[PDB]
């Protein structure tokens, strides 16, 4: 039924960006690629999980399928996958994922997907500004920031992107322009964020990889990342905080 | 060289206790062997049988510090150095050998030399003690544990508030409406000062 | 069973055999419509009584209480214990017994578990006033006559193994002579159902040494 | 009476591989090199470190020796000395033992030797299945096989070598034909471990070594590592574990 | 009113060597460069910090300020900073600090220098033995040392200079003579030293970088790092421990 | 009878190890003395608590000096002299049943041998000085014991406080003593062993 090869990186990448959230999860195999959402408990954060047909080695369906995953025991099995080394999924039976590569096989039940918690719906978010940048930059000022406060403020006008952070005593301002960032519409926008989800939302990005922010004000934050030399699209929705 | 590991819970709560406890153990071997190192993914279920296990073959200290008392010592002290108090005080109890210690500081090594002084005891504060020390690791396990437990004893009397951490969207919804009433009961830690929406709110 | 007169009265539940490595776990459940007659049957002091004198006891306690058994096989424990720990079993296994006996409030005797916890949980699942309390067979008659019950029966279950299996001992691994047995069958390969497979003691004793060979 | 130079990650190798097991150990000083068994007190495992003469820069002894060493402080001890760094072990007077490297000397009281526990015997061990393979991917297989249960089955026959483990929920399968294998006589063999030993075993190799396994049915298991780069032999003999 | 601008490697060095003893610190800036001196609430511990003005890229002051600083802050945001990255360090008003690096700013509420302990007095020691040696040297014989005891004895004489640690059943002796060492007089000193200070005061140097020791009898010890190729001085002063 | 069985002075550094037992034909009577919490009872009061338990019990004490402390704990552990302490009280008194505080983290082990060197029944528990009036009653007989004896080495030496490590007082006079190169006999060997009380400041110079 589904058949597909992808490498180990591509793997490892939709596991890590998922697990953050959620332990259980739908994994949707289209005629479109690879596809993959939910919402953590909280209905905070969403991740939004996109790796086109492409981006495989081989992706073999007979027909668009649904599999309920244990997200926990996948991305653990996945530490045991090189980067560079390729991996193949394997649906025959309505119960069980084959996990091959190299020497080994891993095989492993699959949850009914009725049973996971309802599949998310993707919000419609009208957001002014718009932010092109260096993921491992925002790792950077994230980081920085989370010595300072437990959120922070992303401010977004004509004089540029701004990563905000206030304490008691002191204060921590990551500031890059039009001329800094990769791209940049110099839309006004200010909302307030969670230091921790975001610090967790970095984990699956690095240096080199490319990060789009959709920002409003008081709305929601889109962080659409671009992985695996464009190969793989985690997107991370945060709710933001008010009052 | 009779060892023992400190750390604590909940010091980063709104509602509820610090809570820090010391583990020594004769046989360190058979407490690797329990799987300490790696218990935070483990279910409230398996946590607690495994604390059991920790206090048939270790001897355990536990020391609880009120939301009152944290505000009443926190006048004059940082929470840090409350927690140093609190460290010295087990490992005093416990007279190990030598003490591993959980440090949240900068700089640890300092907080070695200053509890070292207090107890006259040798110590050894490092960050993330509890993934490298069994001992630390089971400390935690206690700790975490035992505030489990005083919170179910305020659940009793003041309703489910869920964790009592502001990460915990219950506890933020309780504390929003205790707030509101005027009402506070005095499981709430001073020093509570915006709303976390929900995706749905959109 | 109807709400009535079921929901009049206060039940006492207890366990016999949670620790076991061989054997079934046992839970009861002990509802009266006459405590005080209860008490003076002297079921507070019951653990010096032989096996004699505690089996007599139980016939009386079921003469005028209402009294319901559960029996959690080794098989079922091991299937139950790769998602469950044996205090989440027993917790089920209270629930169970309480909703068949519908009491007004049940009094349950907590294992090394947080008491408070357990009565929070107990009274989600069932949606009646639950009170559980370290040593519980100790305070409250109730208790003391579910445990009576809980021990005659898993006793009784103990002595059959015996007859089919030959004296294991208690079936506890603290007893020398189950672990002695427990060896030996397990290096027979022929290991009886009511072995708890799923035990650690099991797992332990099914390593060999350098000397076996 | 005894005086030997060798390499730090050659010391380094012989001092894990050993206090993985005993914490004291006697230590063999023959014509042939370095020699080294212990067995834990279990009695579940043992360790047989062998360092041929040719292995040591320097090799100099006036007798056949055998020294009772505290493993712990020459485990602890080699820490500081660098892989490509050379240590000096030097055995002048009967109590006490010197380690050179850099401008640094340690001196550590010998072990009466008849007050270590007595040394194992090298088991007679028949065993079918000889398989030949390279120790990372050992080393990965177990790690792997770790996620899944407490223990493995090593299977052999002439379909090739496997390592398997199950779980409640989820299984692994690690598989190996005659074509992939280094060297394989395609015996059968069947016989279960307990994971956490293997991965205790396996912390003494990597890519690039070899290791050869001696397999048989319900019988020990033989770990042979040949490490940096051939010039030391690291072997493991686990007992087995009853299975169904 | 200050403005300067320095190496990441500079400040992190600066930083580290303070925060070791203390967690707050008056920093000053004279004309002659950086200063910063102080001493661990035991008094047992003492450091000297020296960046002089042609280190910085740029020094501009419009007079000689002291200002107080929190030292565990500065260090904990210095780790965000990277070896050849450029940090601009300003104070404009009278209340922040303005710490300045790729496209991030950080600002810090100052202390009020008289609410800091007493600024340390700089001891007048009279000591023998004059020894300099790298400090990488040095780091890995306190290192080895560290796995024997919790003390070490500072030793030297006409033969050389000795470390040495001794345990219940084994010791360790790091020893280097006139030929080997930098600079040598030979001078006579016997003092013991917590290896736990020592091990805490390494974390500042490693090899290529020079180390001065002015050592006496029973006397604290002058351990004197030229750091960052000779552009920052980081002394620490050690008072000894009694011999049993 | 039954009789409980404690130590006071195992972790000092100045002083001797002091182990007592106490046996009693009524249990109840020594309930009514308020044994239980005593820990917060002053010197006095704990005095005239400890000549209220001798006269309603058989009381047996044992005393370690330091100089004999480091003699044997030379081939022994702490804990083993405390065991051979225990087995001497518990024979003295032939009690049907002891109870014991037991100092290593599992006492079932500590139960099984002192059964064995008896050969009387013997039950060792972690803090039972808080769970049988017995064992509490013995700590206060033990405390008082060692506190006399404490008392003593004032009278020679003077006040060097309670002669445990944690005491700031202790430390204060034992870094003088050091200092001076005279160290009392009644100083255990173990003062070698606490850093700080070598430890010299900037100060000094």
């Amino acid at each position: 039924m589904i058949d597909v090869i992808m490498t180990g990186e591509l793997l490892k990448t939709v596991t890590r960006a998922i697990v953050a959230l959620v332990s259980e999860a739908r994994i949707h195999f289209l005629e479109k690629g690879l596809h993959s959402r939910a919402v953590d408990p909280a209905n905070v954060a969403m991740v939004i999980v996109d790796i086109p047909k492409d981006s495989f080695e081989v992706y073999n369906i007979d027909e668009e399928k649904t599999i309920g995953v244990d997200m926990d025991r996948i991305f653990d099995i996945s530490k045991s996958i090189s980067t560079k080394d390729l991996v193949e999924l394997i649906v025959e039976d309505e119960s069980t994922l084959k996990v091959k590569f190299g020497s080994v096989e891993y095989k492993v039940a699959l949850i009914d997907p009725s049973a996971i918690r309802k599949e998310p719906r993707i919000p419609e978010l009208e957001l002014p500004a718009k932010i092109v940048m260096d993921a491992g930059e925002f790792k950077k000022a994230i980081a920085a920031a989370d010595k300072i406060s437990d959120q922070v403020i992303f401010r977004s006008d004509k004089e540029g992107f701004r990563i905000e952070a206030k304490g008691d005593v002191d204060s921590i301002v990551f500031h890059m322009t039009e001329t800094e960032l990769i791209e940049f519409n110099g839309g006004e926008a200010r909302s307030m964020f969670s230091v921790d989800y975001l610090k967790e939302f970095c984990k699956v990005a690095g240096s080199g990889d490319l990060l789009t922010i959709h920002l409003g004000t008081n709305y929601p934050v889109r962080l659409v990342f671009e992985l695996v030399g464009g190969r793989a699209k985690v997107e991370y929705i945060l709710a933001p905080r008010i009052e | 060289l009779m060892k023992a590991g400190i750390d604590e819970a909940g010091k980063g709560c709104v509602i509820g206790p610090l809570v820090v406890a010391g583990v020594a153990c004769s046989d360190e071997d058979r407490l690797r062997k329990l799987g300490v190192k790696d218990s935070k993914k483990l279910s409230q279920g398996r946590r607690e049988e495994l604390a059991e296990e920790i206090r048939k073959i270790c001897r355990t200290e536990v020391l609880k510090v009120s939301p009152e008392n944290l505000d009443e010592r926190m006048a004059a002290k940082t929470i840090n150095e409350i927690l140093k108090e609190c460290y010295a005080e087990i490992i005093l109890r416990l007279k190990p050998e030598i003490a591993y210690v959980d440090s949240p500081d900068v700089i640890p090594e300092r907080l070695s030399r200053e509890l070292e002084e207090i107890t006259g005891l040798r110590v050894v504060a490092e960050h993330k003690a509890d993934e490298k020390y069994p001992l630390v690791a089971a400390a935690s396990i206690i700790a975490k544990v035992e505030r489990e437990r005083e919170i179910e004893r305020l659940k009793e009397k003041f309703g489910d508030f869920g964790s009592g951490y502001a990460s915990d969207p219950r506890t933020r919804e309780v504390l929003k409406e205790w707030i509101a009433s005027g009402r506070i009961p005095s499981c709430v830690r001073m020093r509570w000062k915006l709303r976390q929406k929900t995706l749905d709110d959109f």
